[PDB]
């Protein structure tokens, strides 16, 4: 088990974690394309990094998501953070810590991809 | 260990952003690296921000740290602002340890973050030679004119080795003399990249 | 190029049972030759501020602190140690680990303290 001394500024990190709670500026790729550099908060959930992302129903639309074909969307709040990997399914989410970068990927069944 | 991928960030005003390398060379280590900046009186300051500033590095890799200016516009526009950057590796152990004797060891790197205003008077290229000298009984005065910090180092007066120093700009800084030492005095510097450049003859004021 | 490195046997230096001393390996390079220096930082007991304070949880010994030399001398804290050209050639920073007494009665117990070693670059 590995430890670290708190005088030296943490069960997270000790059991594995890479980063904790916090605000970070993120560059954000969607289905590998880059879409912007901003910070976004990440909060303490269900993942194998312990921590997800807080994008808003607002956010994730102008990035290409169609908000109109997920489930339930329309009943969050503007402000709520999107559960995305449950409401949409199979979307995914990984932050690669050492780039800060924000992986985000979406099936295309929700995609903002309609013939225009 | 742990080391950083520069000796110095120059910051150029208007930039969103300013990155610095991080990288653990140890593949079976991991590390939680806490990071930090001090304004020139080394004191923790907030108008630069360094980010992530709490993460942990597992075996061989590197993670890039982004510096942001959170000046709000407010520092001098004519000179380069001095702070400072500070990363420090935090080693981890196994907790069996914590029935032992033991003592560790937290290294340290700390870098110069240079804010640079856009738009300055002398290029940066011009300014290592501006450096003038005015000279006491047991003193020596070194004079920089310009808008750039100079980092002074070999410097000699005589057969003498003096202390380095670091010249703010349109400023002064003063190192002891001997009172033996020659009146010819010599000096190289650090440039913007880290290297140290062919030594100067030292010109009085 | 960028900063140095320092490589150790290990960061975590499992000291001898008291009394005892042991050199910590430890040795700094760079790959750019350039003048070094470090200096130590801490929480430290005696008014020389260098022995640097116990801080175990569990069954820690009282009345003694870590103390490190280098070539036989004392290293206070924040007092910069100059190591001259450090180039690709490992260079060792030369440091001891040694207990000294804090003054007060000395009790059965162990030790676990940690310090900072701190690398300015000009």
């Amino acid at each position: 088990d590995l430890y670290f001394n708190p005088r030296f500024l943490l069960s997270r990190f000790e059991n594995g974690q890479e980063l904790p709670p916090g605000t970070y500026r993120v560059d954000i790729y969607l289905n590998n394309g880059y879409m912007a550099t901003r910070d976004v908060t990440f909060n303490t959930g269900d993942s194998e990094q312990g921590i997800v992302p807080c994008l808003t129903r607002a956010q994730l639309a102008s990035m290409g998501l169609n908000t109109a074909s997920v489930a339930g969307m329309n009943l969050l709040a503007d402000d709520a953070c999107v559960p995305l990997t449950t409401m949409v399914q199979d979307a995914t989410a990984h932050l690669d810590v050492g780039q800060q970068r924000l992986n985000l990927t979406i099936p295309q069944a929700f995609m903002s991809n309609r013939a225009r | 260990g742990v080391a950083l991928g520069a000796t110095r960030v120059i910051y150029p005003a208007g930039q969103k952003q300013e990155q610095l390398a991080v990288t653990n060379n140890d593949e079976n280590s991991t590390y939680l690296i806490q990071s930090w900046v001090e304004n020139a009186d080394g004191v923790k300051d907030g108008r630069f921000i360094v980010t992530p500033p709490l993460f942990a590095m597992k075996g061989k890799k590197e993670n890039t740290l982004r510096i942001l200016d959170a000046t709000n516009n407010q520092l001098p526009q004519d000179r380069e602002s001095l702070f400072w950057m500070n990363v420090k590796a935090i080693p981890s152990m196994d907790k069996s340890k914590l029935t032992e004797n033991t003592l560790q060891l937290a290294i340290i790197s700390r870098i110069k973050l240079y804010y640079r205003p856009a738009k300055l008077a002398l290029p940066p290229d011009q300014a290592a030679e501006k450096l003038r000298f005015r000279r006491s009984a047991n003193s020596l005065t070194l004079i920089n004119p310009t808008p750039y910090y100079l980092t002074v180092t070999e410097l000699n007066a005589g057969t003498r080795v003096l202390e380095n120093a670091l010249v703010p700009p349109m400023g002064e800084s003063t190192v002891k003399l001997p009172s033996d030492a020659g009146s010819n005095i010599t000096y190289r510097t650090i440039n913007d990249y880290g290297a140290l450049t062919p030594k100067m003859t030292g010109v009085m004021e | 190029t960028g900063g140095c490195d320092v490589s150790a046997r290990d960061v975590t230096v499992t000291l001898p049972d008291y009394p005892g001393s042991v050199p910590i390996p430890l040795t700094v390079y760079c790959a750019k030759s350039q003048n070094l220096g470090y200096y130590l930082s801490g929480t430290t007991a005696d008014a020389g501020n260098s022995i640097f304070t116990n801080t175990a949880s569990f069954s820690p010994a009282q009345g003694v602190g870590v103390q490190l030399t280098r070539n036989g001398t004392i290293i206070p804290a924040n007092n910069t140690v100059s190591l001259g050209a450090v180039g690709t050639s490992a260079v060792s920073l030369g440091l001891t680990a040694n207990y000294a007494r804090t003054g007060g009665q000395v009790t059965a117990g162990n030790v676990q303290s940690i310090i900072g070693v701190t690398f300015v670059y000009q």
